[PDB]
RNA sequence: GAUAGAAAUUUUUAUCCUGACGCUAUAGAGAUAGUACCGUAAGGGAAAGAUGAAAGAAUAAAAUAAAAGUAAAAAAAAGCAAAGAUUACCCCUUCUACCUUUUGCAUAAUGGUUUAACCAGAAAAAAUCUAACAAAGAGAACUUUAGCUAGAUACCCCGAAACCAG
RNA sequence: GCCUAACGAGCCUGGUGAUAGCUGGUUGUCCGAGAAAGAAUUUUAGUUCAACCUUAAAAAUACCCCAAAAACCCUAAAUUCCA
RNA sequence: UCGGAGUACAAAAAACCCUCCGAGUGAUUUUAAUCUAGACAAACCAGUCAAAAUAACCAUAACAUCACUUAUUGAUCCAAAAU
């Protein structure tokens, strides 16, 4: 349990660099810019992942749906075990019923 | 526990009140932050309580340092040469005030 | 508004691995019965040291929701409302500026008492006159933005706020239309009769 | 089957002597009862858990009045083995306004109305 | 949509209530929301008592 | 306005530092920690449930599940071909024509009752357009010229004795959703296609004046109409006197989906142009 | 996000520092001196509960000796003290007894009076005589 | 019940509740009597009437029909000619 | 039955702004390495690093001395090892380890030498709560006889003998 | 019987996080209330319904209960029902 | 599996590889309709009564009867029938 004897060296974080003081700063470009883009259009990630949300069985789901042709040998058949996995789960066990 | 701990006998620090009674209070000290949020309670006793308790208690000093910390602290004093620490961290002005109380007697 | 300003962009890439992706152990690493010690199927399981992660982080994992419009525009209203009742609400004509020079801008602003940020607020984004531009580029606490680019976060991030006045005519009239407005029968971004 | 009980009248028709022992008029029913609940309603039939509980009995040891009429006496006869019953008794008479201050009541079972004169 | 003393609202409501139940109504005020709220059914003739005030 | 304002001036700026979600927003969660929440965590003991191995939902412990003893029987019986009409009052359609969402002057159909968003139809959901009910018969005082696509013999008197104009018109679900949201159609970069006839068993429906069919004899109409009068005791109006008489005669083709337009037409919405086909062929399918 | 306990040493010490002056393996194992902590608040919260009823055993040890010097039981004497409404508890009853010898024998003294009162009283069989302190006065 | 479908991550119906039983729109559920048509030459005049009811389902078979059937099931339908219409709001429930 | 499950028909606006409310040596890749080692073979498969500007500054200079284990310092009637206490360590008095499992455990029923680090509750149909707007609400597709939309509240870990393909 | 130290059918990898109504385990503090079994079931080592119970919410009566009242041969302690 | 008596003495309920009798239908003609208030019973499924109102028949005409009458029975699906 023993903790460290040295005190860290103080990371100094300016709040104001670029990237914390423009953020969120496009977010209401539907409501101001007279709808043409929705938010969405701002998320930068996975191209499965842009602008929609489920739970991790969904998510697999989808990232297969999608980029599934693009996926390489083990990550395919790793996404595909991890979905049979998640679908029995879901459905058939659980308290709630 | 009991078996764990120190004990005293009952007594009172150069038979108090037998002549006549001595406060055993001598000095407190008081350091806050301006800014911090933390601090929010000791700021506004400062502001309305102390000066008016340093009146109730003539015989004891009481400092005040405002300076930048995160974590107000009372430091009573004794007489008896005994040094009491305490956090006022986070209180209310109606907490410290109990508690300089209880440290006035 | 806020909260989702914030999250609703975030994903996080961050996965760990079940016991199903781990390198090996896929036999059991003793027979079940007689060897005297505890049963385990495979060495990866999340007991054992080098196995798999009970729950942990899995995929990346998008938050993302929508505040309903109305909710997010009451909030830029609220936000405006608050930044004028506190007196840190400034309406600006122009924005010319006599010089380049940045300590000019920061002098401005210890002379008037404005706070150490500040946010101005212009039209739009091509017609911003250059001496703003050149200022404001090399400024840490001062931030130029256009009137699209309006939002709750900068706004408290700021402590001072300064409008131009035809952006304030702007503003008014994007954020008042939602009061008179019915629901959408499709998409706004295309044909409507009075609007744009 | 262990169940409620009757408890047929003849029980509760007094002797002669009865009125001088316990020291009740003959004539005159009192007005008043003192109950106390002495026993304990654990170990005992829930009906009279219950009894005890609508009778204000729940703490051991503690006065409390009721009528002395016969809708009362009824539970009073159903729990009267957890219970000490005492005629209330008024030597100075009923409490006026003024006296709602001073009363006290004295283990004789009587209320004295002024209570520490000066 | 209640811009205003809600206060003074809720005073004129349960006083226009009152004849009706017998009893004070049961009230929330919610200061922030700028909303009234009211225990039962008394819609049809809350619209009318405030289409009579003019709003 | 709102004193609440002048409480503001008082107090520290807003800012990031200190929000508070309003209370009792968010009800905390709890983690199966500690000595209340731990311990066999909420799923109480050995058997199938603190496994996590419960049968499933309509599972009786084996005996013959409640769901499956009771017999099956047409109830649900073919109901995604079931025709359905969403209904409309004659109180909200006078509700819409006062607050001027629908305005009375021009020709009122479907298209028009979606804009004012006085109803809503999913043509998805086999919904095959509009009803009329009788619901606010008595108080029913605008004059209109209104195309529905079913009414009752109520409604319809109650529009005559005002001195408009009831009919009722068939749309197939394409024509349908087209008439409904014809805007996102028009993007579509389609021509305008034909309104399908109605089916057979809906003929005899729109084929008689009872029911102001769009498919009617107007031989029978004023006859009718007449006969509406006499059971409602009511005098009926010239509509043939009046002078938005052109705008209450106002029909469609059979054949056609708007006013105006045409089947086979395109329309450019970015040039505010219509295209026609000069066509043959298309003008004899179109017309046809 | 990975997080770990990082205070875990102060968590052990709030459970250690009380078993410091155990015997064995008891002070220094957390696991052995989690349970022999528990179990010494547990006795200890009992204890202070029982340690009343001692200290009354006590009292009333010492008070029966201090009377027995006197040729006197105790039931006797407390019981005989209380018929003269001399109300004083076993504490300060046993505290006379070690420090104040003179004031006990007196106690002892009127207790006894009483009591032979008390049987002159039952064996003369009329209401008449009052014995001086058994005489009983009310509050004023 | 499948909570999560393969295909479509959404909530699957189970056909079966659908075949035997409808649902009002107030959230009462009808189902047909057990045994009706079921050996009727040996069955009474009045238990016959009794069988060839239509009939309510208790609150919790309720519950659980609702749970095996999606959000679909439950949308407020208008049928024309529909026998039920007339069934489907509920009137003067004081609770 | 468990469950399985379409289509017609619809929608989708460029390119730059790439990084991280991801891990930091039991973690993150198995990886310093598919190496050592173990298998006849297919195959399985590790552990391990920490000075400083300079060690071309080792009579070497510098900040923890805090886990269990020991040593400095063996023990002295009597008892789940403590607690009440006490001038006083014991001596006196009072308490039948803890988990699990059970009708019921001091049980002579289960588990643990000890220490450190790892090691186990996850989902939003209906509901409740908070808020928007309200006969309508939702940034399209739906739902609506006060509803709709958004948010927040939820359902573990290890283990067989087997079975199938190569 | 033997087929590379375990052959009523080898070993290894994959299917595989096989499946266990069966055993074991399930990690901060404090507070509010709080449960012993009627019915079906290849079911009695389990489930799903009731009855109890918990958390909210609407109400109005709720226990306790004197007469009167509840079977025909004989029949107790007592029940039911109620101001 | 279903019923009657005792166990279970007087509202109901109430177990045993407890004590005793039965049922898995006959015989007969009075061939015993439709619809609906309100109830019994009840975990659910199943079971039970039943006024008024229609229609049948004397022209104001609805309990099939007997055998201890109580029990003489079987869900969904699916098959055959065509109403
Ligand atoms: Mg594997
Ligand atoms: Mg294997
Ligand atoms: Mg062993
Ligand atoms: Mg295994
Ligand atoms: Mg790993
Ligand atoms: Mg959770
Ligand atoms: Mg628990
Ligand atoms: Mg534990
Ligand atoms: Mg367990
Ligand atoms: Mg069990
Ligand atoms: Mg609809
Ligand atoms: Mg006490
Ligand atoms: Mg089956
Ligand atoms: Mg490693
Ligand atoms: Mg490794
Ligand atoms: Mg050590
Ligand atoms: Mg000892
Ligand atoms: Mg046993
Ligand atoms: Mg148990
Ligand atoms: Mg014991
Ligand atoms: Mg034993
Ligand atoms: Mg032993
Ligand atoms: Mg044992
Ligand atoms: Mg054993
Ligand atoms: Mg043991
Ligand atoms: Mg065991
Ligand atoms: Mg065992
Ligand atoms: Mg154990
Ligand atoms: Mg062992
Ligand atoms: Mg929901
Ligand atoms: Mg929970
Ligand atoms: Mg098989
Ligand atoms: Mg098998
Ligand atoms: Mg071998
Ligand atoms: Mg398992
Ligand atoms: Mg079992
Ligand atoms: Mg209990
Ligand atoms: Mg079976
Ligand atoms: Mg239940
Ligand atoms: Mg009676
Ligand atoms: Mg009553
Ligand atoms: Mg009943
Ligand atoms: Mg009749």
């Amino acid at each position: 349990f023993h903790v460290r004897v040295t005190l860290p060296p103080r990371k100094v974080v300016d709040r104001w660099n670029e990237k914390r003081a423009m953020f969120g700063v496009y977010d209401n470009i539907g409501i101001l810019g007279n709808f043409e883009k929705h938010p969405k259009e701002l998320i930068k990630g996975p191209i499965w992942l842009r602008g929609w949300k489920g739970n991790e069985l969904q998510r697999c789901i989808r990232k297969k749906r999608m980029v599934g042709n693009r996926m390489f040998i083990d990550d395919l058949h790793n996404l595909n075990k991890r979905i049979s996995y998640l679908y029995k789960h879901f459905n058939r066990h659980g308290k709630y019923r | 526990t009991a078996r764990g701990t120190a004990s005293r006998f009952l007594t009172s620090v150069l038979h108090n009140g037998l002549g006549r009674y001595v406060q055993q209070l001598q000095r407190l000290s008081f350091s806050l932050s301006r800014d911090a949020p933390s601090s929010r309670g000791a700021r506004e006793f400062v502001e309305r309580e102390v000066t008016d308790f340093a009146r109730r208690n003539p015989g004891v000093v009481i400092y005040v340092n405002p300076r930048p910390c995160c974590v107000p602290r009372v430091v009573a004093e004794y007489l008896n040469g005994a040094v009491r620490e305490e956090s006022i961290h986070c209180k209310s002005v109606e907490e410290i005030a109990a508690l300089v109380q209880k440290l006035a007697d | 508004v806020a909260i989702w300003q914030k999250n609703f962009k975030r994903i996080s890439y961050a996965k760990t691995k079940t016991r199903a992706e781990v390198r090996g152990g896929g036999r059991k690493p003793w027979v079940q019965k007689g060897s005297g010690r505890a049963r385990h199927g495979s060495i990866r399981s999340p007991i054992w040291r080098g196995g798999g992660v009970a729950h942990g982080p899995r995929g990346p994992t998008s938050y993302y929701y929508m505040l309903p419009m109305k909710v997010r525009v009451q909030g830029l209203k609220v936000a405006l409302t608050v930044k004028l009742a506190q007196d840190d609400l400034h309406i600006v004509d122009s924005l010319e500026l006599p010089t380049a020079d940045p300590q000019y801008l920061i002098e401005l602003a210890r002379y008037r008492r404005w706070g150490d940020s500040v946010l101005l607020v212009d039209l739009e984004h091509e017609d911003m006159p250059q001496n703003v531009v050149a200022a404001t580029s090399g400024l840490k606490t001062f931030n130029l933005v256009p009137a699209v680019g309006l939002n709750v976060h900068s706004m408290l991030k700021h402590q001072t706020l300064v409008l131009t006045l035809p952006t304030v005519a702007f503003l008014e009239e994007k954020l008042l239309w939602h009061n008179s407005r019915y629901t959408p029968l499709y998409p706004f971004r295309l044909p409507y009769c009075d609007f744009p | 089957k262990f169940t409620r009980s009757r408890i047929p009248d003849k029980v509760f028709q007094p002797s002669p002597e009865d009125h001088e022992k316990y020291g009740g008029d003959p004539q005159y029913p009192h007005k008043l009862h003192i109950v106390t609940r002495i026993k304990s309603t654990k170990r005992r039939p829930y009906w009279e858990k219950d009894i005890i509980k609508m009778l204000g009995l729940e703490k051991a040891h503690t006065p409390q009045v009721h009528k002395n009429i016969p809708s009362v006496n009824a539970k009073l006869k159903v729990v009267k083995h957890l219970i000490r019953i005492k005629p209330l008794k008024l030597p100075q008479g009923l409490p006026t306004e003024e006296d709602m201050a001073n009363t006290c009541l004295k283990s004789n079972g009587e209320l004295v109305v002024r209570w520490l004169l000066n | 949509k209640v811009e205003g003393d809600i206060w003074a609202l809720q005073k004129d409501v349960e006083d226009f209530l009152s004849p009706l139940l017998g009893k004070t109504p049961v009230t929330q005020v919610n200061e922030v929301t700028g909303t009234l709220r009211v225990k039962g059914y008394f819609d049809q003739q809350l619209k009318a008592w405030l289409l009579e005030k003019g709003f | 306005g709102p004193r609440a304002l002048d409480l503001l001036r008082a107090l520290p700026r807003v800012s990031l530092a200190n929000l508070k979600p309003n209370p009792g927003s968010r009800k905390p969660e709890r983690r199966p920690r500690g000595r209340r929440r731990g311990r066999k965590c909420g799923r109480g003991h050995k058997g199938e449930r603190q496994r996590g191995t419960r049968p499933r939902l309509g599972f009786e412990g084996g005996q013959t599940p409640f769901y499956l003893r009771i017999p099956k029987y047409g109830f649900n019986e073919g109901h995604s071909f079931r025709h359905q009409y969403q209904p409309l009052s004659l109180n909200r359609l006078q509700y819409l024509i006062d607050l001027g969402r629908v305005d009375p002057t021009q020709p009122i159909d479907l298209t028009q009752l979606v804009n004012g968003r006085g109803v809503t139809i999913q043509p998805s959901k086999r919904d095959y357009g509009v009803q009329l009910v009788e619901e606010g018969a008595d108080t029913f005082k605008a004059k209109v010229n209104i195309e529905v696509q079913m009414a009752s013999e109520l409604a319809i008197a109650a529009i005559e004795k005002n001195g408009g104009v009831v009919t009722t018109a068939f749309y197939d679900p394409r024509s349908l959703e087209i008439l409904c949201k014809p805007v996102p159609f028009f993007l579509r970069g389609q021509p305008i296609p034909k309104r399908m006839l109605p089916p057979e068993a809906l003929v005899p429906y729109y084929t008689d004046a009872k029911n102001r069919g769009y498919l009617a004899d107007p031989a029978r109409f004023p006859e009718a109409r007449l006969e509406l009068a006499r059971k409602y005791g009511y005098v009926l109006p010239d509509i043939t006197k009046d002078e938005l008489f052109k705008m209450l005669s106002t029909r469609k083709d059979p054949r056609q989906i708007f006013f105006g337009l045409a089947p086979g037409w395109v329309v450019n919405m970015a040039d505010k142009k219509i295209l026609k086909p000069t066509d043959e062929n298309l003008l004899k399918y179109y017309s046809s | 996000l990975r997080s770990r306990v990082t205070d875990r040493y102060w968590r052990v010490q709030e459970v250690l520092k009380h078993a410091r002056h155990f015997r064995g393996r008891k002070n220094r194992c957390y696991r052995l001196a989690v349970r022999a902590v528990t179990r010494a608040f547990v006795k200890c919260t009992r204890a202070r509960r029982l340690k009343k009823r001692s200290l009354r055993t006590l009292w009333i040890n010492r008070i029966t000796a201090a009377s027995q010097e006197h040729g006197l039981k105790y039931p006797a004497f407390i019981i005989n003290l209380i018929k003269c409404q001399v109300e004083l508890n076993r504490k300060v009853l046993a505290d006379l007894a070690i420090y104040e010898p003179k004031t006990f024998k007196s106690l002892a003294a009127l207790a006894k009076r009483r009591r032979e009162e008390g049987f002159a009283a039952a064996l003369g069989d009329g209401k008449e005589p009052d014995g001086i302190f058994s005489r009983v006065v009310q509050h004023r | 019940v499948t909570y999560f479908s393969s295909r479509k991550g959404k909530r699957k119906t189970v056909k079966a509740v659908i075949y035997r039983f409808l649902r009002l729109h107030s959230g009462l559920w009808l189902r047909r009597k057990a045994g009706y048509k079921k050996k009727l030459w040996k069955k009474t005049a009045a238990r016959k009437r009794r069988l060839r009811e239509f009939v309510f389902c208790n609150k919790t078979q309720s519950k659980l029909l609702d749970k095996m059937t999606t959000s679909f099931w439950k949308r407020r339908n208008w049928y024309a000619d529909d026998p039920y219409q007339k069934y489907q709001d509920r009137t003067n429930l004081k609770v």
